[PDB]
């Protein structure tokens, strides 16, 4: 695997099915209920952020890093 | 420029407070059966 590959998998999941939300905490992507059966559940924050950074570079995501509400929006 | 709204960030502040409580809830669930 690679962070960009993890990126490909996460973005696939946001689009295919779980399409109500555009805004996700980093925690719920890896430890939430809706993603429990996905290949990226349990993925560490560090690698998740690098996955999301590759997505952000392709304009598919914008990361929110403020401590009062960390997470990511997908486009 | 940013494509994230004040509304988007407001969801996230609440979803974060939810998340941290969920982490403690899971820890309790685990302990309830531990004994």
């Amino acid at each position: 695997r690679r962070p960009e590959e993890w990126g490909k998998l996460i973005y696939q999941w946001v689009s295919r099915s779980g399409q109500n939300n555009s805004v996700f905490t980093l925690y719920e992507l890896t430890n939430g209920e809706d993603t429990e059966d996905e290949e990226f559940h349990g993925l560490d924050e560090a690698t998740l952020l690098r996955a999301l950074q590759a997505l952000q570079q392709e304009h598919k995501a914008e990361i929110i890093t403020v401590s009062d509400g960390r997470g990511v929006k997908f486009f | 420029g940013s494509r994230v709204t004040e509304q988007d960030k407001a969801i996230l502040q609440l979803k974060q407070q939810r998340d941290k409580l969920r982490q403690y809830q899971k820890r309790i669930a685990q302990q309830l059966e531990r004994e």
